[PDB]
RNA sequence: CCCAUAGUAGGCCUAAAAGCAGCCACCAAUUAAGAAAGCGUUCAAGCUCAACACAAAAAUCCCAAACAUAUA
RNA sequence: ACCUCGAUGUUGGAUCAGGACAUCCCGAUGGUGCAGCCGCUAUUAAAGGUUCGUUUGUUCAACGAUUAAAGUCCUACGUGAU
């Protein structure tokens, strides 16, 4: 894993699951396990956006997807 | 079971079983202290008995024999009689029990009924119907007529399974089925000691008279509170190990043991053989003497004794520390022998002077050596050798990366650090 | 004197005459030790059985380790061994006389408390090692405290009340419908078809 | 296999009886029988 | 009260830590 | 058809069929399932001896009792045919034989969360 | 990573209780010692100091310092050398509200230890909780 | 056998039946029941008070922080007036309608941590949040007017 | 694999599974924590 | 499920024993945390909890066949 | 003390063995204070196998030499109209 951004519009709603999943992949477990990787919580529906050590893009609309499926998502992903 | 016991102690007067270094009152007090660790029953009275022939089937002269058992008959009070003799021979148990109309009890019966009825063990268990196993005269206090003729007479021309025939097969049966369960049992205690074995921990064995202070002696040493030590005899009933460390940082066990007793078959005691199989496996060896005591020298003549019959190796039997423990109680005390460590255990007054003499005593039978060692930071050579070697010291060359270590290690942590970290 | 006091093992002036084995003493509910005095815990035994100095070696070694002895106290409600049972010897034919007196044992009826606890604790941090020693109990027993207790009972009394069974064992045992006391026994009058020898079952009605 | 020792129905290892619905139904039935007894002899 | 309900807290977990003593 | 029959419950691998050679060691004890795929006529063909009654006539009525495995059977046996009894046992329908009009007609008994993946 | 020590200002020897645990995570143990000693001559000397030192990934050094420690300090203010065994019953000295409040006027001043509490009653309390921990009684 | 035996006597066909014919009968209670039909308030005075004193209020969701990357951001904060605070949503949520604050509902939800303050160093906390690519800030209400983040922005420069 | 009438979870890491008609106490940190009903 | 800062590495004790070897105190601050309810450490360091937030087995060979739903 | 005293011949051995598994060996499997080799323990498995000698009437026991092992039992302590 390289870079990982996530972008949201908190006074719209359907926002709780990247809410969550900010919370969740900003852990300081997370980042103390790498912290050559760069987490860019940006905010202005709601989208994720991880770029991998391989350059891979994975993309997660959470307009509809909760935060266990987002993160299950994207831990299969870093498996590859 | 609220039993009342006779006492009958043998005075032996010339020839074998003279003892020269102690007296009958104070084998008729030691006697007494044994059958009151029971919890079962007490002396009700108490008969010292000349003997001049004590290798003979019935013990005392035929008068004496004589006067006993009026005694013995004419007080009813009495419900069993412990002969202060060792061991007894079968036929001289038959003989007595017969004539004196009570179960007769010796020393070898009654540290076997110590151990069955204090320590519920099944190696108690088991030595006791291995030593109960002769079995004949059931009803004692009266010879009963039986007339046996005619039991299993032959129905055409042969007869089946006899009585005395029944009796020897179950016998040989009953011996090997309890001898193959101690064998079993004996494995089992081996199979306990194996992780000890493969750490190499330095095991020292505390061996002794009872009551002479080993409980009390490993608790001062390790200072671990749970340790209870007793005024009972055989208090320390089964044998137990405790860590403890020595001024080199070594981490020692200590092997607490059952106390040895004066004529008495150790080898015979399977409740001993766990004491016996680990002073024999053990690297050192802690000879406590309680000088106080009256017998002393008999103490340290019996389990001299004993620890010479187990035929330990020689350099096990040299080098075994003495430690002459409650010299408190003798009020001013000089070890004319050398190399004999007098230490209080409960007041602790000699404890860092045996500390230091049995460091030095593992040093030399551990085979492990003292040595500088050169290891570089950073490479967790300094952790290995923390986990797997005593470290004494510790002196970091800062500008090098490299730290010098006083350690004692042993041959096999020395050949494992040097390819691990070559 | 917080910690459970020692049992010997016989009195300390032994019996001497043998008395027969009156199972009625373990037969039954029982009348004495039924409630709660000074204490807020206890053992209470849902079973009748005697209990010997082996089961009280085991209540107190375990209660006297388990418990707080600076908060918590326990106090036996059962009286030491006293009725004599009698052994005779190995492989002995039938008669002769009477064995001679073996052990000593002390009597409990389904219903009585063994041991009662209290202190500054509530019932969660002694029901453990109560109900250990309930289970290694020689009858049925359970860990009650009074409130526990006063609810079970009260549970009873609700399942009397509200049983929809038009026929109860004490009716048909009190009128002898169906000269059913031929089966029964004069104590099944007052049992009411709760206890079975010395078995009381606490479903039953 | 499936032995009960010595005779059935008598010793105290004994072959387990159960009742069946129909038993229960007889008693049941004499037992009101003996209600309705009760109660005609109450007067 | 902020420390009413501190106190009521501190008992709490001190009632949770005497019957988590046995268990 | 009697190679399509089926067992309530477990009895396929419970309901153990037991015989005996006669030989020693020649106790043969084989599962419904395995009796059923070694003979795809024995369970019915033991349940029938075994209601029948237990005395001389009971093998002539097993001879008189014809059993077949599959839908096929013998041209003189369908010939000689006079009746078909009604099965015992009305099977279900699944899912896939349900018609949509039995489907429309039984109700939606809940309404399930919008956001929900199933 | 994080390593706590809380060696004492002029005793900055290098070796038994700093060097393992500093070369286990890997340090120039001169360069540690010699920063510890320019903070010392920064301070008072001859004193416990507490302190954050941060190992970074490219091994280099960030010493931390702030305040001496707390039972230390109290010791010193009231005059002893050796804390009380009890704690509970023994008392070796006492100790001024007065006192307490104007050793605390330079205590809430440190980044590290979090001792940031506008609140005078915060700090009080907290060093008055540590006296009563130790064998100082609080007068009046 | 005795009448009291170790084990469970075997019982008179008769009386087994007495029993089996006495047993418990429960209740049938026709349809079944189951499917027929401090602190709080100190903190809400907390909350109010919070709400009337600070002129201007932000949020954020400072959770993914370490305890002490957390105590240096909360002393950043208290280097100037503005004060950090945190409460729970479950009694946050009755606030907003209470206080008239229909615009911030769909704003706390989950971990959500105050900023309150009179003046705005928001110049110099974007600056410090800046070096910390996260926790980014959620949307406030300064003085009963609801600014979004470019409001923020614009407001700081 | 060890037969036992009462199954007890020995650390955090136990968990019980219905397997094959009876119960089983299943550990991967400890597997001597393995229990068979 | 999440989460754990802390006056400080509470004192004495010890070669050091730092919540966590022993005894006594056992408070107190942070919105919220027992001078720590358990592992671990040579000692530390590191991992968790309470607190914030969110039943059974034997010896010739098992032993009726089977059956869950048509109105007592 | 329930059948058998107008007889149910009853130790050990030979011969032939049928059966159980609570397994001694061979098979599979979990744990281990399982580094390997030996082991210990538990689950499953009874298809097959489970030695020869000295003394002793011995069944057994000890001892000698082996073996993969030299199993525990039931069968009228199997089997004398063999
Ligand atoms: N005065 C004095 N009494 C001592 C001393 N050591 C032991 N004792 C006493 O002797 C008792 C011996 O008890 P243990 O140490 O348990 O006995 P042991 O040496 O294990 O011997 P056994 O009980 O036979 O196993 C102690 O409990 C004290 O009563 C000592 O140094 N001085
Ligand atoms: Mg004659
Ligand atoms: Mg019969
Ligand atoms: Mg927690
Ligand atoms: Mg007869
Ligand atoms: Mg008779
Ligand atoms: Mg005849
Ligand atoms: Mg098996
Ligand atoms: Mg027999
Ligand atoms: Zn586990």
């Amino acid at each position: 894993v390289k870079q990982v951004r996530v972008q949201f519009c908190p006074f719209e709603k359907n926002v709780e699951s990247t809410r969550t999943f900010l919370q969740t992949v900003s852990s300081e477990k997370v980042r103390s396990t790498n912290l050559n990787c760069s987490v860019i919580a940006d905010v202005r529906e709601p989208c994720v956006d991880v770029l991998f050590g391989d350059g891979h893009r994975l993309i997660m609309r959470g307009a509809h997807l909760t935060a266990l499926e987002m993160l299950t998502a994207f831990a299969s992903h870093i498996r590859a | 079971g609220t039993q009342r016991v006779c006492l009958v102690h043998p005075d032996v007067k010339w020839g074998p079983g003279k003892s020269q270094m102690t007296r009958a009152e104070w084998q008729v007090a030691e006697a007494t202290a044994l059958v009151h660790t029971l919890d079962g029953w007490s002396v009700v009275q108490t008969m010292v008995v000349s003997t001049k022939t004590p290798d003979r089937k019935l013990i005392f002269g035929k008068g004496n024999f004589e006067h006993l058992t009026e005694k013995i008959r004419g007080s009813p009070d009495i419900t069993c009689v412990f002969l202060n003799v060792e061991r007894m021979a079968a036929p001289t148990k038959k003989e007595l029990e017969a004539a004196w109309g009570v179960e007769v009890f010796d020393r070898f019966t009654v540290v076997l009924h110590i151990f069955r009825c204090n320590a519920r063990t099944k190696e108690a268990r088991l030595q006791v119907a291995l030593a109960e196993m002769p079995l004949h005269r059931s009803n004692l206090k009266r010879d009963v007529a039986h007339l046996y003729r005619g039991v299993g007479s032959r129905y055409i021309m042969g007869s089946g399974e006899s009585f005395m025939q029944l009796q020897q097969r179950l016998l040989r049966e009953k011996e090997a089925k309890i001898r193959k369960a101690l064998d079993r049992l004996r494995k089992k205690r081996h199979l306990l000691r194996r992780q000890r074995t493969r750490r190499e921990f330095p095991v020292i064995s505390v061996v002794g008279y009872t009551n002479c202070g080993k409980t009390t002696l490993i608790k001062a040493l390790t200072g671990d509170a749970a340790i209870q030590p007793r005024d009972q005899l055989f208090a320390t009933l089964d044998v137990t190990a405790h860590a403890g460390t020595l001024p080199s940082r070594m981490t020692v066990l200590y092997v607490d043991t059952i106390g040895f007793l004066s004529q008495l078959p150790h080898g015979l005691i399977e409740s001993f053989s766990a004491t016996l199989e680990d002073v024999a496996h053990s690297d050192l060896i802690l000879h406590v003497r309680d000088v106080s005591h009256p017998e002393a020298e008999l103490q340290k003549c019996s389990v001299l004794s004993t620890l010479r019959g187990l035929q330990l190796p020689a350099p096990l039997l040299d080098s075994m520390v003495e430690v002459h423990n409650k010299v408190d109680l003798v009020p001013g005390y000089s070890p004319t022998e050398p190399n004999v460590v007098p230490v209080s255990a409960l007041r602790g007054h000699g404890l860092q002077e045996l500390k230091a003499e049995l460091d030095a005593a593992v040093l030399k039978a551990t085979g492990r050596q003292i040595l500088t060692l050169r290891v570089r930071l950073a490479g967790a050579q300094l952790s290995w050798l923390y986990k797997e070697a005593t470290v004494q010291e510790v002196d970091v060359i800062p500008e090098d990366g490299a730290a010098d270590v006083r350690v004692i290690i042993s041959n096999s942590a020395y050949g494992k650090f040097r390819k691990l970290f070559p | 004197k917080p910690k459970l006091r020692f049992i010997e093992r016989a009195p300390l002036v032994p019996k001497v005459r043998r008395e027969p084995k009156n199972l009625s003493d373990i037969r039954g509910p029982s009348t004495e030790a039924t409630e709660f005095t000074e204490g807020n815990f206890a053992i209470l035994a849902l079973g009748g059985g005697y209990l010997h100095w082996g089961h009280f070696e085991m209540m107190r070694l375990t209660i006297n380790r388990s418990m707080d002895p600076k908060n918590m106290f326990a106090i036996w409600r059962v009286p030491a061994p006293f009725k004599p049972i009698t052994r005779k010897s190995v492989g002995h034919r039938m008669g002769g006389g009477k064995g001679a007196i073996d052990h000593y044992v002390t009597p409990v009826k389904a219903g009585r408390l063994v041991v009662e606890m209290g202190g500054r604790c509530e019932f969660e941090e002694v029901q453990g090692f109560l109900d250990q020693v309930a289970h290694k109990l020689p009858f049925a027993a359970k860990a009650v405290s009074r409130g526990t207790l006063e609810k079970m009972r009260k549970d009873q009394e609700e399942r009397e009340r509200n049983n929809q069974n038009p026929w109860t064992f004490e009716r048909i045992a009190t009128a002898n419908m169906l000269g059913i006391r031929k089966v029964l026994s004069p104590y099944d009058l007052t049992h009411k078809g709760k206890y079975w020898g010395k078995f009381y079952m606490p479903k039953r009605v | 296999r499936g032995r009960i020792p010595g005779r059935q129905w008598i010793g105290k290892h004994r072959r387990p009886r159960f009742v069946s619905l129909r038993a229960k139904q007889n008693m049941i039935r004499r037992l009101e029988i003996e209600a309705e007894n009760h109660y005609w002899l109450s007067m | 009260s902020r420390e009413y309900w501190r106190r009521l807290r501190k008992q709490n977990i001190w009632r949770h830590n005497r019957l988590s003593k046995n268990k | 058809n009697t190679r399509h029959i089926a067992f309530s419950g477990n009895k396929w691998e419970q309901k153990v069929y037991s015989s005996h050679t006669g030989y020693p060691g020649g106790f043969r004890q084989v599962t419904a399932a395995q009796l059923h795929l070694r003979d795809p006529v024995a369970i019915v063909k033991l349940a029938i001896y075994g209601m029948l009654p237990k005395n001389l006539h009971r093998r002539t009525m097993m001879e008189r009792l014809h059993l077949f495995p599959d839908e096929y059977i013998p041209e003189d046996i369908l010939k000689n045919l006079v009746e078909e009894l009604p099965q015992p046992r009305k099977i279900p329908k699944r899912l896939d034989e349900y018609t949509q009009e039995e489907i429309d007609a039984f109700p939606r008994l809940w309404t399930p969360p919008e956001d929900y993946r199933l | 990573g994080v390593i706590r020590a809380i060696v004492r200002a002029g005793l900055a020897m290098p070796g038994p209780p700093l060097g393992p645990v500093l070369g286990q995570r890997g340090v120039s143990i001169n360069q540690f010692c010699k920063e510890f000693n320019e903070r010392t001559k920064d301070i008072k000397e001859g004193i416990p100091l507490p302190t954050k030192i941060l190992v970074k990934p490219d091994r280099t050094f960030e010493i931390k310092i702030g305040q001496p420690t707390v039972s230390y300090f109290l010791k010193a203010a009231a005059g002893i050398e050796k804390g009380a065994r009890q704690t509970g019953k023994e008392v070796a000295g006492l100790v001024t509200l007065k006192h307490v409040y104007e050793i605390a006027r330079i205590k809430a001043q440190d980044e590290a230890f979090a001792l940031q509490d506008v609140p005078l009653s915060s700090v009080v309390r907290s060093i008055i909780g540590s006296a009563r921990s130790l064998g100082i009684r609080v007068v009046k | 056998s005795k009448a009291v035996t170790r084990h469970r006597r075997v019982m008179h066909f008769q009386r087994q039946k007495l029993m089996a014919v006495t047993e418990y009968i429960p209740p049938k209670p026709a349809i079944h029941p189951s499917c027929l039909p401090g602190l709080i308030r100190l903190l809400r005075r907390e909350i109010a008070a919070v709400f009337q004193d600070n002129r201007m209020i932000a949020v954020c969701q400072n959770v993914a922080l370490s305890a002490e990357d957390k105590l240096l951001m909360r002393h950043q904060l208290r280097k100037h007036k503005i004060l950090m605070k945190v409460f729970p949503n479950q009694v946050l949520k009755p606030f907003l309608e209470d206080s008239k604050y229909q615009n911030l509902l769909p704003l706390f939800v989950g971990h959500n941590m105050l900023l309150v303050s009179e003046e705005p160093k928001v110049k110099e906390m974007v600056r410090i949040l800046r070096t910390v690519p996260f926790l980014p800030l959620l949307g406030g209400c300064i003085d009963d007017t609801i600014l979004s983040r470019q409001g923020f922005i614009n407001y700081s420069k | 694999f060890k037969n036992k009438t009462v199954l007890k979870k020995r650390c955090k890491d136990c968990y019980l599974v219905k397997r094959r008609g009876r119960w089983y106490v299943y550990c991967k940190t400890h597997p001597r924590h393995k229990q068979r009903q």
